[PDB]
C-alpha cells in the first residue's frame, strides 16, 4: 500500500488492519519471517517494525498507472542529469 | 502593537507565533552543486591545452 | 546449467565472412551456421566454427533444409586435424528470428545434448548492443497456461585467447585506447555507460505501454521480474548515508588537498629556475 516511502510500520497499524492484539503481533511477524514472505526485523525501541519486502506478486493495471508516472519521473530526472553532465564537461569529452 | 501585530492580549497573557522546520536529510541540493564543483576541478586539471 | 558462454573473437569474424559470402546473389537475409564449442565444466567456450548452406521460403514459414553430409564431412575432418575441438550447436543472424529455430535446434540435438544457438548482429552494430545467445529448454509454460517453448536467455560474454588478444592491438591502430584513463576517458566511460541506461529505460515503458493498453497478452513472468526492481533500489534518509556519505566524502577531499599543495611547488620551481638563467644570460649577452 505504501510505495517505499516509509516502511517503518508501527504496531497500530498491523493491529487495526489484521484486527490482532498487541501481544501477538511480535509472533505474527515471526511467523512471517520463517516462512520466507519478508526479509525484515523488529524493533522495538519505538515499537515499530522495519519492513524490506522481497516476496513479489501480481497486481492490476490501476497499479501499473502509478508505476509509469514514477517511470516518467525515473526517465526525465536521469536524462536531465545526463544534459548537464555533457554540457559541463564536453571540453574535456574527447 | 496588538492592532497591527498580534500579541493579543488574553487572561494575562500574550500569544507570539513561533514554529520551526527541519533540515538535515538533503544530501540532494550538495549532489549536484558538488557535482559541479568536482567537474570543474578536473575541468581545470588540464586545459591549458 | 548453463552460467554463461564465452565466444572468442574469431568466430563472428567468420560471420561476417559469410554475410559477405552469400551477399552477391542471395536474397537470404539471414545466415545460418554450425558452431563448434568446448564444454569444459560448467562455462561454455567457442573456438571454432563454420557454415552450413541453408534455405527459407517465407511462405508457410515452416521449410527449411540441412546439409548434413556437408555437416558429417567437415566436422569430421576438423576432428582429424583437431582432436579438441567438438560440438556445442549452432548459430543465426538477423534479429528478427524465424520460427523454424525450434525446428532446426530440435533436429540437432541428436549431436549435442546441451544445445545452445547465438545470436550475432551484423546491421545492428550503433548502439552497445553484443551478441546473444539463448537455450533450449523444454517445460509446458507457467503453471495453467498452454505449451510451448520458450527458449530462456542465457547471459553471453567475450574472452579471447593469448595470441587472440594481443593480435587484436595490431590490428586496430586508429585509438588503442590506453590502461587506466587521464580523466577524459573515465568521464566518458560515465557518458556513455549511462547513454546505455535511458536506452533500456525507454525500452522498460515501450513494452510496458504496449502492455498497458492490453493489445499483446501479459506475462506474469516479467511482472514480478520487474516488480523487485522498483521496491529494492536503495532510499537515503539519515544517519545510513548522509552521515556515512560525508566519512569518505570528507576522506578523499584531504589527499586531492595535497595536489593543491604540492602541485604548486612544482611549477613554482619551474618558475624560479627559468627566471635565474634568464636574466643571467640576459645580463652577460651584452
Amino acid at each position: 500500500t505504501r510505495p517505499a516511502n516509509h516502511r517503518q510500520l508501527t504496531f497500530e497499524e498491523i493491529a487495526k488492519s489484521a484486527k490482532i492484539t498487541v501481544n501477538e503481533v511480535e509472533l505474527l511477524v515471526m511467523k512471517a519471517l520463517s516462512v520466507g514472505l519478508v526479509k525484515g526485523s523488529i524493533d522495538e525501541v519505538d515499537k515499530r517494525v522495519h519492513m524490506t519486502w522481497v516476496q513479489p506478486r501480481v497486481l492490476d493495471l490501476q497499479q501499473i498507472k502509478g508505476m509509469k508516472d514514477r517511470l516518467e519521473f525515473w526517465c526525465t530526472d536521469v536524462k536531465s542529469m545526463e544534459m548537464l553532465v555533457e554540457h559541463q564537461a564536453h571540453d574535456i569529452l574527447t | 502593537y496588538a492592532k497591527k501585530r498580534g500579541w493579543v492580549l488574553g487572561p494575562n497573557n500574550y500569544y507570539s507565533f513561533a514554529s520551526q522546520q527541519q533540515k538535515p536529510e538533503d544530501t540532494t541540493i550538495p549532489s549536484t552543486e558538488l557535482a559541479k564543483q568536482v567537474i570543474e576541478y578536473a575541468r581545470q586539471l588540464e586545459m591549458i591545452v | 546449467a548453463v552460467q554463461k558462454v564465452v565466444v572468442h573473437p574469431l568466430v563472428l569474424l567468420s560471420v561476417v565472412d559469410h554475410f559477405n559470402r552469400i551477399g552477391k546473389v542471395g536474397n537470404q537475409k539471414r545466415v545460418v551456421g554450425v558452431l563448434l564449442g568446448s564444454w569444459q565444466k560448467k562455462v561454455l567456450d567457442v573456438s571454432n566454427s563454420f557454415a552450413v548452406p541453408f534455405d527459407e521460403d517465407d511462405k508457410d514459414d515452416s521449410v527449411w533444409f540441412l546439409d548434413h553430409d556437408y555437416l558429417e564431412n567437415m566436422y569430421g575432418m576438423f576432428k582429424k586435424v583437431n582432436a579438441r575441438e567438438r560440438i556445442v550447436g549452432w548459430y543465426h543472424t538477423g534479429p528478427k528470428l524465424h520460427k523454424n529455430d525450434i525446428a532446426i535446434n530440435e533436429l540437432m540435438k541428436r549431436y549435442c545434448p546441451n544445445s545452445v544457438l547465438v545470436i550475432i548482429d551484423v546491421k545492428p552494430k550503433d548502439l552497445g548492443l553484443p551478441t546473444e545467445a539463448y537455450i533450449s529448454v523444454e517445460e509446458v509454460h507457467d503453471d495453467g497456461t498452454p505449451t510451448s517453448k520458450t527458449f530462456e536467455h542465457v547471459t553471453s560474454e567475450i574472452g579471447a585467447e593469448e595470441a587472440e588478444e594481443v593480435g587484436v592491438e595490431h590490428l586496430l591502430r586508429d585509438i588503442k585506447d590506453t590502461t587506466v584513463g587521464t580523466l577524459s576517458q573515465r568521464i566518458t566511460n560515465q557518458v556513455h555507460g549511462l547513454k546505455g541506461l535511458n536506452s533500456k529505460l525507454l525500452d522498460i515503458r515501450s513494452y510496458l505501454e504496449k502492455v498497458a493498453t492490453g493489445k499483446l497478452p501479459i506475462n506474469h513472468q516479467i511482472i514480478y521480474q520487474l516488480q523487485d526492481v522498483f521496491n529494492l533500489l536503495p532510499d537515503v534518509s539519515l544517519q545510513e548515508f548522509v552521515k556515512a556519505f560525508y566519512l569518505k566524502t570528507n576522506d578523499q577531499m584531504v589527499v586531492v588537498y595535497l595536489a593543491s599543495l604540492i602541485r604548486s611547488v612544482v611549477a613554482l620551481h619551474n618558475l624560479i629556475n627559468n627566471k635565474i638563467a634568464n636574466r643571467d644570460a640576459e645580463k652577460k649577452e651584452g
